[PDB]
């Protein structure tokens, strides 16, 4: 019913967006908690959310088919 | 191919580097 997925992305340091973290349910709304604790942007996006859920496992970089929306979703969260 | 960085912290210390989460 509730998915997080926590993206890291450091220019030169990761050489793609990493899911570092993921979580369904409970952990779900552990990790929308501790990123409202640190201060992180968190983005309502229902079909990304579920596609790099089902494809992309947590400490795995992105694969190509989603270059372009987490690009998307990481210009969306640098302002805010 | 497939790409990994597998190793990692916790989770409080993974999200606190975060950049964005998304969720549904």
């Amino acid at each position: 019913a509730h998915i997080a997925i926590c993206l890291y992305y450091k220019l030169g340091e990761t050489p793609l967006p990493l899911v570092i973290e993921t979580g369904k349910d409970a952990k779900a709304l552990q990790i929308i908690k501790l990123a409202e604790l640190y201060d992180i942007p968190v983005i309502e996006d229902i079909p990304l959310a579920r596609s790099l859920y089902k494809n992309i496992h947590k400490g795995q970089y992105i694969t190509e088919d989603f270059f372009e929306p987490v690009a998307q979703l990481i210009r969306i969260a640098i302002d805010l | 191919r497939l790409h990994s960085e597998i190793q990692s912290g916790s989770l409080a210390n993974n999200i606190k580097k975060s950049t964005v989460i998304v969720k549904n």
